[PDB]
C-alpha cells in the first residue's frame, strides 16, 4: 500500500495536458481515504449474547 | 480544366517550398536556414509543454 500523494504525483504526471482537468476528480477520488461502508446489522454477536 | 488553377498553384509551391539560397547569384549548397514560422512553432511547443 503506497501513499496517496505519490499516487497523486504519478497519475498527474502521466496525464496529458488536454485531459488533465477532466481527469482531476478521478485522482481526487483515487486518493481519498477509505471510509468503510455500513453493512446490514445482523446484530447481537456472541459476546453480546 | 476546371482544376487547372489547382495544378498551376501546386507547380509554383513545389518549387517554392524547397527554395534555394543564392548569395550573389551563386547557389550556396548546404545552407540550412530555420524560418521565422518554424522557429515560432518551436517556441509555442516549448511554451505549451512548460505550461502543462
Amino acid at each position: 500500500e503506497g501513499n496517496s500523494v505519490a499516487g497523486i504525483i504519478k497519475s498527474v504526471n502521466e496525464t496529458s495536458g488536454a485531459n488533465l482537468l477532466s481527469s482531476l476528480k478521478t485522482i481526487k477520488a483515487q486518493a481519498a481515504p477509505i471510509y468503510p461502508a455500513a453493512a446490514s446489522s445482523t446484530g447481537y454477536s456472541t459476546q453480546a449474547k | 480544366a476546371k482544376n487547372a488553377s489547382e495544378v498551376s498553384e501546386l507547380l509554383a509551391k513545389s518549387l517554392a517550398e524547397k527554395a534555394v539560397v543564392t548569395e550573389g547569384g551563386k547557389v550556396v549548397e548546404g545552407f540550412s536556414y530555420v524560418s521565422k514560422a518554424v522557429a515560432a512553432k518551436v517556441i509555442a511547443t516549448r511554451r505549451a509543454e512548460v505550461h502543462e
